[PDB]
Order: structure tokens, then sequence, then C-alpha cells
């Protein structure tokens, strides 16, 4: 069990946005790597790590 | 404290928090947050210890 937060102040439809970083987070989490240092990101993801636009 | 701690030595389920005194929402996740960062630095710190989890 893992629990997460994510903070407040995207608006609802951005939400989704910022999740392909989630996966990124478990991962790191799990495997233990620390993700590489100053490098942003954001994009929604399809359920099955194809990427989508966004605004 | 709110049933007697030892029940069984062998159990596992959460040691689930109540929340009192009319919080609104933002105080209880922020205290959801809270609860769980302070069970990890139990484990972190003095992980012979369980009365958190348990309890």
């Amino acid at each position: 069990h893992i629990h997460l937060h994510v903070p407040e102040g995207a608006t609802p439809k951005d939400g989704p946005s910022a999740g392909c970083t989630i996966v990124t987070a478990l991962l790191s989490l799990a495997m233990g790597r620390p993700v590489r240092q100053n490098l942003a990101m954001t994009g929604e993801v399809s359920l099955t790590g194809k990427i989508l636009p966004v605004g | 404290l709110r049933r007697p701690q030892d029940k069984d030595a062998k159990g596992d389920k959460d040691g689930s928090l109540e929340v009192t005194g009319q919080l609104g929402e933002v105080m209880k996740e922020s205290a959801r947050i809270a609860y769980t960062f302070a069970r990890a630095f139990l484990m972190q710190h003095a992980p012979a210890n369980d009365y958190l989890v348990t309890s």
C-alpha cells in the first residue's frame, strides 16, 4: 500500500494532464532510482502508455 | 485510544483514525497526510514499535 498526494491548484480538466508523472513517481518509488534531477514533465496517458496532447 | 490495543498480536488491519472537531475537508486530507507520514516516520525511526498501525 502506498499513500499518494498531488497538490491542488490545477483546474479540474487539467487533472489527467498531470497524470504521466504519476507513473514516474510509482516507478521511482518502485525500482528506487531517483528520477533524474531538473527534468520536468507532464501530459496525459491512455491506459497503455500512449501519450496525448494537452493545451 | 478507541479500543484496547493488544486485542491480537497477529492482527493486520489499519489502525483507523477518527477525525473530530467540525473539520473542514482540507484539514481532513492534511490530517490523513500527517497520519500516514507519522506512521512512516515511526517505521523509519523505531521499527520495532507498531502502536500506530495496530490501533
